RNA sequence: GUCCCACCCAUACCCCGCCCUCAGGGUAGAAACGAUGCCCUGAGGAGUAGGCGGCCGUGGAGGUCAGUGACGAAGCCUAGG
RNA sequence: UUAACUGAACGUGGGCAUUCGAAUGUAUCGACACUAGUGGGCCAUUUUUGGUAAGCAGAACUGGCGAUGCGGGAUGAACCG
RNA sequence: CCGGGACCGAGGACCGCGCUCUGCAAGGAUGCUGGCGUAAUGGUCACCAGCGACCCGUCUUGAAACACGGACCAAGGAGUCA
């Protein structure tokens, strides 16, 4: 919800235009049923029959460094102490941090 | 790090040829349930003929100490490599927690052995229920009978913003 | 005086700059190569086939 | 709005369903494993060079 | 050193053990028409007609056929570029090819399932999905009871 | 870093006539606003083609507007963004309606006295500002003598840069087994 | 002309979301558990926890 | 040696302003426009060898500015703009 | 070509989709023309060959410096960011 | 849901999504007030101060080099034409 809201952004012939309106959404989306901002977010989070299509309507999110900053040495992986690889839930802090 | 005893249960994954697969249990102490699922699936490996990829994880729990409130001695079998080679050795603590006794021993073999984390298997950790079970010295002395000892020399407590002070400070108290 | 003797070190990258072009395929292949004997019948073939399909426009009807 | 209302519902059932999923699963004397995870997000963390 | 033609196919070119003498005959019965997808290897006894060591292991489509070889058209890349080969194998070095198998059972096994689909009323899923994340399920451990395992103090075995 | 393989590339295809006529301005003008107020692919192809060089806008002679003028076209206006020239070789000349950025004398009076009829390419705006029964017809392009020596290469058959044609020039040793190869 | 973030817009997250209000004003954020006693973890899954 | 907390700062990341480049649109029954202009939107910016584009400056020629000038041209100096 | 319309190749006519037959991306697809500089390289991980070894000599893959500033390694072409 | 602080105010009649709808915090700052109205702000130069800062051109894998040319200044000075 989150990262749609704040850093959402779609690519609207080639162009990345921020979701501030229901019509642009309804405009690039409409033809799947994903006429609003709760419909992507919804499409988003349960993996619907076309998360293809808002994936790749999203442009990529630009987030910042992370508020609190990172681990000691970020360049390892997760389970080694360090940021890299799969963190599964510990993900939604991060994205907290860096939101 | 801050630890936390895990119950790990897994499995291999269920085949035609093998239904129903044998589940296999693990105490591992980790940060978190994702080192604890990793190292979990580390010592399935070097048991068993299961890897992560060919096998699941049926169940992740965290195994709270039942009296945290009550002071014990717990004893520890341990596993570690020195740069020369492997060695076995059995250490004692005492501790309120068998999580507290895993990160005394971390620390105690770090700063005794130079053992790091990646070097040490905790074969065995046990409460030692009984007094004359307790094999160490330094656990002895403290389970000495009427014990009771003074703090000498003990430096009392500056602001470290506190430059100058007026009186010279007193280490009596 | 002696030098570098030979190396592919940046060759790839030379190579990947502006893609590795592979010929575009086409519906009909030159028939260069192919045995003279089947190219010979398979021209009287196509005479046929052609002169066949003309007469069915102009009143064969097959 | 009836569809966000509708949204909304959904995901308290989901995670309540989840729930209790897993304790009946504990209370019948099994273990419940939940369903692997379908979504990641993904950043990248490192920079662009080497 | 040398760049000769069978330079390094020592063991390339070389029949395997106990692969020696007579060779099975299916190697002639087998046909091939032009547009087939076939498989070259080459055969260490049979010295005509050998495919120079770059073709052995590759797959290329049969474009002439003659009395005793195949015409195949293979891409080779050389640089920053793809070319078009085309070599004349002769039949022994030949092996038709599966590497079409799957897509030509998968045209008629959906060609099946359209028609079916379309008779029943329901429509069926034709394109391949990769492999999914597992589902939710329940592991009873009745007469299944887990077994605990520690790591093993280390010792020596020799 | 953002990491881009292509950035600031501009657009491959012209976007205005390099030429300093201005009539062709002033068509350029009326076209850039037909192109933009309608529907018709006709009037942005003309566009383009407006701004083409003369190379890219080989002539068109009557012979090749008779050729397509058969089978169902005979009534259709021929549109040419090029020059129309005449051609000796045809005798009789089809009435025909053409519009052409310009026409050598002997077609404009070919076509006119075959009871046909010329118009500008502003004149064709004028009657059909959709490009409606049109036929758009382009000259040759690769019919000319410089491109007889591209690709010049062993076995591709083009055409060698000499200064004379004769035995003596180019066609000794890399031409025929005698001497030594050919090609 | 100006990104303005929902999260702290009231005004623009009713825009994107009318149903906004109506989760604020329902509490839909705060649903309590629905009712019934517990039942007690069994003894076998405390003995399986602790059986080591 | 190991573990933990807070903090410091790169031209990197995030938000905003501006410059340029590139790209995509609008603009005539013209109350119309250095249309080679204006308006709207998005993204991007290291660089030797080298390529291309646009501009500034100098001697001379044609046209033009009814151009400047002994009431001071050109040149030269200038901790004045 | 076959004993033969029986095959080979290329087709005519008819039909398919209630679904063009994995994923992801498409922040670029293809063709052509003319031409610059370069054709002494060096460094690093892994794999190495010669050599006792070398800041030595020679190779494979990839990334770098050369052509590159900035923060860090006090100091630095290549290390870390 | 309440506070405390910092930086910023691009645009310039209306138009649109909207809301807690006589209006609004909804497609980008307004309202009120004070001092001064001049070297006050601001610019330029000289100097001190904190931090930073090797001599250019060139050949070169690599130049600040214990590599070469250059004491200084004015004028001339090198991809032209057929
Ligand atoms: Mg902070
Ligand atoms: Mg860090
Ligand atoms: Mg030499
Ligand atoms: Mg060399
Ligand atoms: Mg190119
Ligand atoms: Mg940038
Ligand atoms: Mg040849
Ligand atoms: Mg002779
Ligand atoms: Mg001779
Ligand atoms: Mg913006
Ligand atoms: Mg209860
Ligand atoms: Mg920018
Ligand atoms: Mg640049
Ligand atoms: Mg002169
Ligand atoms: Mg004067
Ligand atoms: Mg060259
Ligand atoms: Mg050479
Ligand atoms: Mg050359
Ligand atoms: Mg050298
Ligand atoms: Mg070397
Ligand atoms: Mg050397
Ligand atoms: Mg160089
Ligand atoms: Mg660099
Ligand atoms: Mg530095
Ligand atoms: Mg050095
Ligand atoms: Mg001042
Ligand atoms: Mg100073
Ligand atoms: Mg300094
Ligand atoms: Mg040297
Ligand atoms: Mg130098
Ligand atoms: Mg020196
Ligand atoms: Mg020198
Ligand atoms: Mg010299
Ligand atoms: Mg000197
Ligand atoms: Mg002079
Ligand atoms: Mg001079």
């Amino acid at each position: 919800r989150e990262l749609i809201y704040k850093r959402g952004y779609g690519k609207v012939n080639g162009q990345r235009i921020p979701l501030t309106d229901n019509a642009i959404i309804e405009e690039n989306l409409g033809k799947y049923g994903i006429i609003c901002i709760e419909d992507l977010i919804h499409e988003i989070f349960t993996v619907g029959p076309n998360f293809k299509q808002a994936a790749n309507f999203l442009w990529p999110f630009k987030l910042s460094n992370p508020n609190g900053g990172f681990r000691p040495r970020k360049f390892k992986h997760f389970i080694e102490g360090g940021d890299l690889g799969n963190r599964e839930e510990h993900i939604n802090a991060l994205i907290r941090a860096m939101n | 790090g801050r630890l936390q005893e895990y119950q790990v249960i897994g499995r291999h994954l269920p085949t035609e040829a093998n239904p129903n697969p044998a589940l296999y249990r693990m105490r591992i102490f980790a940060p978190n349930e994702v080192v604890a699922k990793s190292r979990f699936w580390y010592f399935l490996r070097g048991l068993k003929k299961v890897k992560k990829a060919t096998g699941e994880i049926v169940s992740v729990n965290v195994i709270s100490e039942k009296h945290p409130l009550k002071v014990k001695n717990f004893g520890i079998w341990l596993r570690y490599d020195s740069r020369s080679g492997t060695h076995n050795m059995y250490k004692e603590y005492r501790e309120t927690s068998r999580v507290a006794a895993v990160e005394a021993m971390y620390a105690d073999m770090a700063a005794r052995h130079r053992a790091r984390f990646r070097s040490i298997h905790i074969l065995k950790v046990v409460e030692l229920e009984k007094t004359e079970d307790v094999k160490r010295p330094y656990i002895k002395q403290l389970v000495a009978k009427n014990l009771s000892f003074p703090l000498p020399h003990r430096v009392p407590k500056i602001s470290t913003k506190k430059i100058f002070s007026a009186k010279r400070p007193s280490t009596f108290s | 005086a002696k030098s570098k003797n030979s190396s592919q070190h940046n060759q790839s990258r030379k190579a990947h700059r502006n893609g590795i072009k592979k010929p575009k395929t086409q519906r009909y292949p030159s028939l260069k190569g192919t045995d003279p004997k089947f190219r010979r019948n398979h021209r009287h073939a196509l005479h046929g086939t052609a002169k066949a399909l003309k007469e069915f426009k102009e009143g064969k009807r097959e | 709005f009836k569809r966000a209302e509708k949204y909304v519902k959904e995901y308290r059932e989901q995670e309540r369903e989840k729930i209790r999923l897993a304790r009946i699963a504990k209370q019948q004397g099994s273990f419940h494993i939940p369903a692997e995870a379908k979504l990641v997000f993904v950043i990248r963390i490192k920079g662009i060079n080497k | 050193h040398a760049a000769g033609l069978r330079s390094g196919t020592r063991y390339a070119f070389s029949r395997g053990f106990r692969k020696h003498g007579q060779i099975p005959l299916s190697t002639y019965l087998r046909t091939y028409r032009v547009g087939d997808i076939v498989d070259i290897k080459v055969n260490g006894a049979v010295q005509k007609g050998m495919p120079h060591k770059f073709y052995h292991g590759k797959t290329g489509v049969v474009y002439n056929v003659t009395k005793s070889a195949v015409g195949v058209i293979v891409y080779k890349r050389v640089k920053h570029r793809y070319i078009e080969k085309r070599i004349n194998v002769r039949i022994e070095h030949v092996k038709p090819s599966r590497s079409r198998e799957d897509f030509l059972r998968r045209v008629k096994e959906n060609a099946e399932l359209k028609k079916k689909a379309k008779a029943e009323g329901v429509p069926v899923q034709l394109k391949r999905q990769p492999a999914m994340p597992r589902e939710a399920h329940t592991v009873s451990i009745a007469d299944n009871k887990p077994v605990t395992l520690a790591p093993v103090a280390y010792e020596t075995t020799i | 870093g953002i990491d881009l393989r292509w950035k600031h590339v501009r657009s491959s295809h012209r976007k205005a006539p390099k030429s300093d006529n201005v009539y062709l301005k002033l068509l350029v003008k009326l076209y850039r606003f037909l192109a933009r107020r309608t529907e018709a692919p006709f009037n942005k192809v003309v566009l383009r083609r407006l701004f083409m060089s003369r190379i890219n806008r080989p002539p068109v002679s009557l012979s090749r507007i008779a050729r397509n003028l058969k089978n169902g076209n005979e009534k259709k206006t021929v549109v040419v963004v090029a020059t129309v020239t005449d051609d000796n070789r045809l005798l009789q000349v089809p009435k025909m309606e053409v519009a052409a950025l310009r026409f050598t004398a002997k077609a404009r009076a070919r076509i006119e006295a075959a009871g046909g009829r010329t118009l500008t390419l502003d004149q064709l705006a004028l009657e059909k500002p959709t490009g409606a029964n049109t036929l758009l017809l382009r000259g040759p392009k690769n019919a000319r003598e410089a491109v007889k020596h591209f690709g010049f290469g062993p076995h591709k058959h083009k055409k060698p840069y000499v200064r004379s044609k004769g035995r003596k020039f180019e066609r000794a040793r890399g031409r025929r087994r005698s001497r030594g190869f050919k090609v | 002309v100006q990104k303005k973030n929902p999260l702290r817009n009231k005004q623009i997250m009713l825009r994107l979301n009318p149903y906004a209000s109506t989760f604020a004003k329902e509490k839909l954020g705060e649903v309590k558990a629905e009712e019934g006693k517990p039942p007690k973890v069994p003894a076998s899954f405390k003995e399986l926890l602790h059986e080591a």
